[PDB]
């Protein structure tokens, strides 16, 4: 009579990289780098404000596109490309600095 | 097994122009001694292959200047500074770090030269072969380029078909020209039936089809 | 100052023991790695194995079950034996050598370099018996040459297995010699044409003989070519 | 009919565990897992996960602007920093996966030897190492005796002397004890030391 | 006079990194084991081909060596640069350290993986001197030593003789159980002769 | 090997009393936070690995 010690195995496992070898087959592995995207802004539980036609700086000056947000209050502020900070031709001075401020302003 | 992949797999270059050959290895080719052992090999028409590059960059003694090797650890390139008519042949890459030695698929380099019209000659079948019942009429196109030619057999203005086998030499190592040998094989009975055996050659270097014929028997 | 010369049977029967031997000229077998590289008809080079004196027949896995290599230090010849041969083993069999540095401990565990090569031996693996060729002269037609140049050749027809060697006038004639690749006829036999271009004034005054060697059948032919005598 | 262990192949049939016992005796052959050594490995792999999956609680805000580009000089610095950051995280990423896979593999192959060295000292002097990861037992081990090796209750003294005799064995017979040192000469018969006095008390015929 | 790896490494061994050094009637032999040395070399190579890998990120100028930039933006660049310098310098010194330990411990692993193989081969026919050698208790000619190297040693062929030369008193050697056929036996010339054959003669 | 103290000295680019400009500061902040994240990971993985 005899008794034997052995480890299990499968027919096609998966290949992983190690220190001394590339592409060695183990029984099972899992992915570590995320690649899956939710194609929406998952905003459950947060007071979201989608400026849209309003540019973030427009909430201070108050052009007609930004009438709804002159005293807005938000936890999540969403700038859009179509946003416009202005109505009569002109720009803001040091504009990103102020953008960055209003982003974390809560409104 | 380390997988050697070469590209392109047919590299027609123009006589005196440069070109490159990429060889990608499935694994890194470094070794404990600090050298990565990739080599490049040139096998010219009907010869043993000879080594151009050893250790990725070192060129072997007795090899033209224009051969310079380069590469990293997965991606390597053989560079020819100026391909002349004497560089025709097949080019291989081999890893030499991992068991077993493996070679690339190979790149066929053919020189693109100036057009050369073929010299045409025709051969009646020997009387000795007619004793064996078979008749072999041979047509020859000698020293020409490009290697694209049309060889139509016309036995008494009758275009032959099926019984025509043609062989082609390798591109030459000095003038980069080819040569072809069309052989019209048929029976002794059929050979003795007709008189005129013509060979119509059509080629780029000919302003019109050239024909060389021979009437049966004669002198 | 080193040269490697392959030698062995030109065809071996299916399931036999294909044997070959690389004879070394001008060097000591003790001082090299010894590789066998086979090239099937128009395919990638395949590296069989490598040996060195003191033994270590490291070989490729595809053939290791069947490969057997040894090398004789007195006769100076690398040797090789491939047991149970198949049609897949039909190939050119070049042998190769590589530098051997005794002190490079790590060099025995790396594929050997391919410094020197031999001419390559053709071993066609089939069952059809050896047939010597027939040589028919390809002569000009009654000096209808009419050019500055004239043409004449030989027809090495119906032979098996490959290859045949054709030299014109015992090697003295080389300029303008085109010895075509063999073509396999519908009969299962090979055939090739060997041609040479000569000046037109050379007919009649110069002797023209092609020399055919079909070493598989130990056949040697010396066929003179000359214009027909009507 | 054969059977072999881990210094060779893994068993594709063992599905309720990572390591196991495969015996072969009179009743036949069986495959039953060892639950302890399998959980010891499965737990260490689990331990690695719950140390790596852990979230970073640090939040970042937009320094850039996608719709409306920032100053060129500062942008080329943010880019330069971001790309330099992504370089380090990409290095630390592939190095972690590599170092932990080298450890995960060597971890599992370690738990296999631990089980082997356990059964080895279990059977003490009653078996031998065949070299394929198996133990040739030198005494009859029925299914109940086999399970005594799995649940670590194998009393080696019970089957020792029998096995120790079946291992010395020159012919079909094994080593002999010492005849009692009582001052009598003893001859050997039927696996017993019978006295010599009992053989010189008969009658001449 | 011969020793193993529990003590020192042999300097005469050059066909590889591990080998067998034997000693018998015909004398000393030193011949490397090819399988074990390749398994060590092929894993150190696996490290090189992972660390020699290049980075494909291209960085451009943001500084200006000829024409200095604003003191603020420059100081912040310098601050970031010197901070990154510190990380790679740390990640580098550590990687060499870890891989040098894993390399050193890698070769030790493969020496034992070979020692513990030859051990199971010899089964019950040799003993561990303790210095990485095996006292073999049976005559082993130069052909038999090579059977240990290429994994063809059959313990059965030498077992019975080896165990008897191992379990001894003075010369001695254990003895088999006399036949259980019912007849008392006596020992004579290494064989169990029967007692009835010594009790059918005549007196003087 | 771990106690080896770095010699790279850093001066001061921020200003605690009198704030620097917002944009530049937010970047300085963004970099320092991103740096701290790396050492925090390197520290904890190193202790875990040396203890193992
Ligand atoms: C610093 O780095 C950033 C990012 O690394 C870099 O800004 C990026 O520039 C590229 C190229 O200009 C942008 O990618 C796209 O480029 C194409 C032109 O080939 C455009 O057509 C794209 O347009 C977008 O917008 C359209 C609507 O107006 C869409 O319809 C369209 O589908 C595209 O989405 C786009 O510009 C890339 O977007 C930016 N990245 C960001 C975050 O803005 C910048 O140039 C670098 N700075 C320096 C000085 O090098
Ligand atoms: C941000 O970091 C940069 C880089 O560290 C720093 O600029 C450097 O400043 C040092 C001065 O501390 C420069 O070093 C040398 O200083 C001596 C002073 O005696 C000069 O003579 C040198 O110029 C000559 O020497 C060179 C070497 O032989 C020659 O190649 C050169 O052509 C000159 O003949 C040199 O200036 C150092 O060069 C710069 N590095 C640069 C500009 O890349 C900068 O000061 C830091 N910013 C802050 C705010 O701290
Ligand atoms: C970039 O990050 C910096 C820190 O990482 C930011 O600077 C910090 O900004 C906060 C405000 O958001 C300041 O907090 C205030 O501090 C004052 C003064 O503190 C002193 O007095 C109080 C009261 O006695 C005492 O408790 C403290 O210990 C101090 O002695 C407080 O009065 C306020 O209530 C508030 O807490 C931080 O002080 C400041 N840090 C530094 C180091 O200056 C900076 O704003 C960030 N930049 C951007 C653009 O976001
Ligand atoms: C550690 O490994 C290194 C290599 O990684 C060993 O050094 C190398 O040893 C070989 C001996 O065969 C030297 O080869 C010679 O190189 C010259 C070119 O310089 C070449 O033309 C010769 O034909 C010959 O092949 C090689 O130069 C040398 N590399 C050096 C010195 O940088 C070294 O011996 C190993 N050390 C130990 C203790 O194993
Ligand atoms: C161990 O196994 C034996 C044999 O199967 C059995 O009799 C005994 O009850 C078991 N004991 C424990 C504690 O598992
Ligand atoms: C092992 O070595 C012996 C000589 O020592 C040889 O006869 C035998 O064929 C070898 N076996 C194998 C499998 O190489």
């Amino acid at each position: 009579d005899k008794i034997c010690l052995g480890h299990h195995a499968v027919s096609n496992g998966t290949k992983v990289n190690t220190l001394t070898e590339r592409g060695v087959e183990v029984v099972n592995a899992t992915e570590t780098v995320e690649r899956t995207n939710i194609p929406r802004i998952c905003s459950k539980g947060k007071r979201t404000v989608d400026l849209g036609q309003c540019g973030l700086l427009g909430t201070i000056t108050g052009p007609p596109q930004c009438d709804q947000f002159l005293e807005f209050s938000a936890d999540l502020i969403i700038e859009r490309r179509e946003g416009s900070d202005v109505c009569y031709p002109g720009k803001f001075v040091n504009e990103e600095a102020l953008r960055q401020i209003l982003r974390e302003s809560g409104g | 097994d380390v997988v050697m992949t070469q590209s392109p797999l047919s590299l027609p270059v123009t006589l005196g122009q440069p070109a490159s050959i990429s060889c990608r290895s499935s694994q890194g080719l470094a070794f404990l001694d600090g050298n990565t052992y990739l080599s490049w090999f040139q096998q010219r028409p009907g010869q043993s292959p000879r080594r151009l590059i050893y250790k990725v960059s070192n060129r072997d003694s007795g090899v033209p200047d224009r051969f310079s090797g380069s590469g990293s650890r997965t991606d390597f390139t053989l560079k020819i500074s100026r391909v002349e008519a004497e560089d025709v042949g097949v080019y291989y890459c081999m890893q030499g770090t991992h068991w077993p030695l493996t070679f690339g698929g190979g790149t066929k380099v053919e020189i693109k030269r100036t057009v050369a019209a073929p010299s045409v000659f025709i051969f009646p079948p020997s009387d000795e072969q007619l004793k064996s019942g078979t008749a072999s009429v041979v047509c020859l196109l000698n020293n020409f380029y490009p290697r694209e030619a049309k060889v139509q057999w016309k036995v008494d203005n009758a275009l032959q078909s099926g019984n025509s086998q043609e062989s082609v030499t390798e591109q030459d190592s000095k003038d980069s020209t080819y040569s072809l040998s069309s052989t019209l094989t048929l029976s002794k009975a059929d050979y003795e039936k007709h008189k005129v055996y013509a060979c119509e050659v059509t080629h780029q270097g000919l302003r019109s089809p050239v024909t060389k014929s021979f009437n049966r028997g004669e002198c | 100052q080193v040269q490697l010369q392959e030698s062995g049977p030109g065809l071996v029967k299916p399931s036999e023991t294909l044997s070959l031997t690389c004879t070394v000229s001008g060097a000591s077998v003790s001082s090299y790695f010894w590789s066998w590289i086979r090239q099937p008809a128009g395919k990638a080079l395949e590296w069989i194995g490598r040996i060195y004196t003191s033994g270590n027949t490291k070989s490729n896995p595809s053939l290791e079950s069947r490969v057997t290599m040894s090398l004789d230090a007195s006769k100076d010849q690398f040797s090789l034996k491939l047991t149970s041969v198949t049609a897949a083993d039909t190939a050119v069999y070049y042998c190769a050598a590589g530098r051997l540095d005794y002190s490079d401990t790590t060099g025995y565990y790396k594929p050997p370099p391919l410094d020197y090569w031999g001419q390559g031996a053709l071993v066609t693996v089939s069952s059809a018996s050896t047939k010597g060729p027939s040589v028919f002269p390809l002569a000009p037609s009654s000096k209808s040459t009419s050019g500055g140049t004239a043409a004449l050749g030989c027809l090495v027809k119906d032979y098996f297995p490959e290859p045949v060697t054709v030299s014109w006038n015992s090697g003295a004639l080389t300029s303008g010699v085109h010895t075509f690749p063999a073509v396999l006829q519908s009969s299962g036999l090979y055939s090739l044409s060997s041609v040479v271009t000569v000046p037109s004034s050379s007919l009649g005054t110069q002797t023209y003989i092609c020399n055919v060697n079909h070493k598989p059948s130990n056949t040697k032919v010396d066929k003179k070519v000359e214009p027909k005598s009507c | 009919g054969a059977i072999a262990g881990f210094i060779e192949n893994g068993w594709e049939g063992l599905i309720d565990g990572w390591y196991g016992f495969r015996h072969q005796n009179a009743q036949g052959e069986g495959t039953a897992a060892d639950y302890k050594s399998t959980q010891s490995a499965i737990d260490q792999i689990t331990g690695k996960l719950n140390r790596l999956i852990e979230k970073t609680n640090q939040q970042f805000e937009l320094i850039d602007n996608e719709f409306n580009e920032v100053e060129k000089q500062i942008g080329n610095v943010i880019n330069w920093t971001r790309d330099s950051i992504t370089e380090v995280w990409s290095y630390n990423a592939e190095l972690l996966v590599a170092m932990e896979n080298q450890h995960t593999i060597d971890l599992a192959d370690s738990e296999m030897d631990k089980l082997y060295e356990r059964v080895k000292r279990q059977l003490r002097e009653n078996a031998e190492e065949d070299g394929t990861g198996c133990f040739e037992i030198f005494h009859k081990c029925d299914d109940d005796c086999m399970a005594s090796i799995r649940n670590n209750t194998y009393d080696h003294s019970k089957y020792r002397e029998e096995a120790m005799q079946n291992r010395i064995q020159i012919d079909g017979s094994g080593y002999i004890p010492e005849a009692p040192r009582d001052g009598q000469a003893y001859v050997r018969k039927d696996g017993e030391w019978v006295l010599l006095s009992t053989f010189l008390s008969g009658r001449l015929v």
